[PDB]
């Protein structure tokens, strides 16, 4: 922002943006199967007690 | 006096104050395309070489 | 529909275009960043003069 003017600075952020946005889709679904492949072993631990 | 093409010269400017008003005072200057920031924007930085 | 009619001098013609600065448009006549319209400049060197 202090480099570049209001236009493009927008055009710059935005590959930023969706660039973050895809790093945090990909951390969230990484934690979705994951937490689904702790609760198959929990329900097992909870079986076997 | 200004240089040829096929022998270009290079003038090192340091160590002073950069004001860029007196550009666009003096003469049209038509053409001042940038590539890496925008004109407006060169009062608020510090340039290293 | 709103128009603004004037008359500059042909030096500093184009400073009506917004995010340019100047005497003119910051002391006269300055448009808003984001203006939707359209403008229309000519030379009357044959009548003013």
């Amino acid at each position: 922002f202090s480099r570049l003017d209001p236009p493009e600075a927008e055009v710059q952020i935005d590959r930023l943006i969706t660039g973050r946005l895809q790093s945090l889709q990909t951390y969230v679904t990484q934690q979705l199967i994951r937490a689904a492949e702790i609760r198959a072993s929990a329900n097992l631990a909870a079986t076997k007690m | 006096r200004f240089a040829s093409v096929y022998a270009w010269n290079r003038k090192r400017i340091s160590n002073c104050v950069a004001d860029y008003s007196v550009l666009y005072n003096l003469a049209p200057f038509f053409t001042f395309k940038c590539y890496g920031v925008s004109p407006t924007k060169l009062n608020d930085l510090c340039f290293t070489n | 529909v709103y128009a603004d009619s004037f008359v500059i001098r042909g030096d500093e013609v184009r400073q009506i275009a917004p995010g340019q600065t100047g005497n003119i448009a910051d002391y006269n006549y300055k448009l808003p960043d984001d203006f939707t319209g359209c403008v229309i400049a000519w030379n009357s060197n044959k009548l003013d003069s």
